RNA sequence: GCAUUC
RNA sequence: CGUAAAGCGCACGCAGGCGGUUUGUUAAGUCAGAUGUGAAAUCCCCGGGCUCAACCUGGGAACUGCAUCUGAUACUGGCAAGCUUGAGUCUCGUAGAGGGGGGUAGAAUUCCAGGUGUAGCGGUGAAAUGCGUAGAGAUCUGGAGGAAUACCGGUGGCGAAGGCGGCCCCCUGGACGAAGACUGACGCUCAGGUGCGAAAGCGUGGGGAGCAAACAGGAUUAGAUACCCUGGUAGUCCACGCCGUAAACGAUGUCGACUUGGAGGUUGUGCCCUUGAGGCGUGGCUUCCGGAGCUAACGCGUUAAGUCGACCGCCUGGGGAGUA
């Protein structure tokens, strides 16, 4: 519901000519979000997202900057659902079956370690070949179980995950995104007017997804 | 480029009042006095081109004022050019 | 200077259309209203109306059907430059009848279906699709 | 510093 | 028609083309119907006849035209009365290398005269021609004359374009803003025409410091009618006339309307005002980057090369040739 933050965005300077409806007014000469059109249309993404989860379907949450990169993966913990903490590799979603095979690399390094047949002697198999696994769990951590397409995309910032709408877009699959006021629109079926580097906002962001997938999943 | 006070007598001179500055009259008036007063700026500066290209507008802009008064009224244009002294 | 204010009013009509605006004001004259009652009847302008008496203001509603312009394209067909007139046997169709031309007939301004059922010809203003 | 041609 | 061929160098403008808005009238254009005519054949449509076809033939349609008659009045035009939003005049201000004329100032170069002073100076990649013991160069004093205006100076300003930089005066053009008043379509474009139009060049008469085609010498080089060096005339400057050409370029004609934005420069103006080398608005001009769209692409992008209207100019493979 309506509360304190989110509503603050960035400066005058490089706001969106395309976002003008979703802004309420320059405070101090920083745009600030109507809250009042975005609980409207956030309440219609949660009812989205929530028809979807009722179908099963796997939901994808994309954060990438610092600030929120911990933020997606505790997300990920609450619920049974994926995400990307770090860089969005490109092509995740369009070449997929390209990045199959780099997962099943990750599972037989995850494996090599488990039963302890990686403790030879050699630095080679000590050193360098398990540092490969923190590379690609850094990576591909969160992907590793999704065995296809996700069903729908969750973003935390339009236009620092550029990249990731076109995926979605060429694909066909919802895109939801936190988009903000420089951020490009147009791009994502359900839009969601509001601050996306703000520690107090985005919390609030994954978190009420993060609640409203578990009803849905049941 | 005309001196308030000339501009005011020819005003009252050839308008309705003092206030009337847009009847046809009062612009071609003023443009005749302006064209006559050049006349001998002209006389002695004969390569002031740059200031006579704005002495051509004018005589073009009073040809233009002139034949909209004929077309409009032919007997008010006749007295106008009398007392002018132009159109020769 | 301008010269053709039907002309401006269509371009004011595509060019709102392009940029996804709701409305378009422009001066108001007994002509303009007169095809703009002809777009609002079929269907292509929500609606219009005319503000102030000196000077009086025409504002046309624009309308959309799934986040694209309504109005495909519209392109004036007779200009002051050169102008057209079809008798009744010459009256064309737009996009084979599903579009409609905008006929300036001697009892007033239609739709070219409506002056091929009144039988009369006339000046022919513009292409709406 | 100058320094052509196939 | 930015770069592929193609926007006159830029303007003013007659003929011509086009033209804001309201009422009435006219019914020329336009539109409807009818009448006369539009020969026959031919073409076309439905039939008939040569064994079929070609071919022949009946009727219709067609001959998109012209003329008259009767009507229609939306649009265009004519006529009459209007209206203010296009355009223009007036009042108060602002900025500017806008133009013409006259005067004047300082720095510097060259030259002339004199003093001090002594063997080099000058120049190049190197060198030489050249200047100098007849006293150069350097340095100081005074005088003469010409040309251009350091710093300010800035993708700053002004002008139709070309173009315009010290300072002062005289004459003078345009632009922009503030409200208010006035005229009431007087407008836009423009073949021909006319005016302006860098530099070089030409004519006459002056002037001539610097610079410098031509020319001369010294170098360079296989040669060097060049690049480099030392000299140097026309010219560059002024007066008046002529020439009318430039990559005269934004390689982008003029005018008007419309269409998301961001950061600057420049010049007016409104307002909040004690919490000023402040806060929010509104005009003119102008630079840069970019959205849609557009483009062959490059790119353009509210100052369009986007979306439209009016008018003019121009292009139709290369070469020959912008030549005879
Ligand atoms: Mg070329
Ligand atoms: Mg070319
Ligand atoms: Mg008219
Ligand atoms: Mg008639
Ligand atoms: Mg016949
Ligand atoms: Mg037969
Ligand atoms: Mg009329
Ligand atoms: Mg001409
Ligand atoms: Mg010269
Ligand atoms: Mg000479
Ligand atoms: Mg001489
Ligand atoms: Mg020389
Ligand atoms: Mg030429
Ligand atoms: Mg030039
Ligand atoms: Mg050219
Ligand atoms: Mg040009
Ligand atoms: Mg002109
Ligand atoms: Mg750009
Ligand atoms: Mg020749």
């Amino acid at each position: 519901m309506l509360k304190a933050g989110v509503h603050f965005g960035h400066q005058t300077r490089y706001w969106n000519p395309k976002m003008k409806p979703f802004i309420f007014g320059a405070r101090n000469k920083v745009h600030i979000i109507n809250l009042e059109k975005t609980v409207p249309m956030f309440n219609e993404a949660l009812a989205e997202l929530n028809k979807i989860a009722s179908r099963k379907g796997k939901i994808l949450f994309v954060g990438t900057k610092r600030a929120a990169s911990e933020a997606v993966k505790d997300a990920a913990l609450s619920c049974d659902q994926f995400f990307v903490n770090h860089r969005w590799l490109g092509g995740m979603l369009t070449n997929w079956k390209t990045v199959r095979q780099s997962i099943k690399r990750l599972k037989d390094l995850e494996t090599q370690s488990q039963d302890g047949t990686f403790d030879k002697l050699t630095k080679k198999e000590a050193l360098m070949r398990t540092r490969e696994l923190e590379k690609l769990e850094n990576s591909l951590g969160g992907i590793k179980d999704m065995g296809g397409l996700p069903d729908a995309l969750f973003v935390i910032d339009a236009d620092h995950e550029h990249i990731a709408i076109k995926e979605a877009n060429n694909l066909g699959i919802p895109v939801f995104a936190i988009v903000d006021t420089n951020s490009d629109p147009d791009g994502v079926d359900f839009v969601i007017p509001g601050n996306d580097d703000a520690i107090r906002a985005v919390t609030l962001y994954l978190g009420a997804v993060a609640a409203t997938v578990r009803e849905g999943r049941s | 480029s005309l001196s308030t006070e000339a501009t005011a007598k020819i005003v009252s001179e050839f308008g309705r009042d003092a206030n009337d500055t847009g009847s046809t009259e009062v612009q071609v008036a003023l443009l005749t006095a302006q064209i006559n007063h050049l006349q001998g700026h002209f006389a002695e500066h004969k390569k002031d081109h740059h200031s006579r290209r704005g002495l051509l507008r004018m005589v073009s802009q009073r040809r233009k004022l002139l034949d909209y008064l004929k077309r409009k009224d032919v007997a008010r244009y006749t007295q106008l050019i009398e007392r002018l002294g132009l159109r020769r | 200077s301008m010269q053709d204010p039907i002309a401006d009013m269509l371009t004011r009509i595509r060019n709102g259309q392009a940029a996804n605006k709701a409305a378009v004001t422009m001066p108001s004259s007994k002509l303009k209203v007169a095809i703009a009652n002809v777009l609002k009847e079929e269907g292509f302008i929500e609606d219009f109306k005319v503000e102030g008496d000196t000077k009086p203001e025409l504002e046309l509603t624009l309308k959309y059907f799934q986040g694209k312009a309504v109005v495909e394209s519209i392109q004036r067909v007779s200009r002051p430059g050169l102008r057209i007139y079809k008798r009744k046997d010459e009256l064309p169709k737009v996009m084979a009848g599903l579009g409609i031309a905008v006929v300036s007939t001697s009892k007033g301004v239609m739709t070219d279906r409506a002056a091929r059922q009144a039988g009369l010809g006339g000046e022919i203003i513009c292409y709406v699709a």
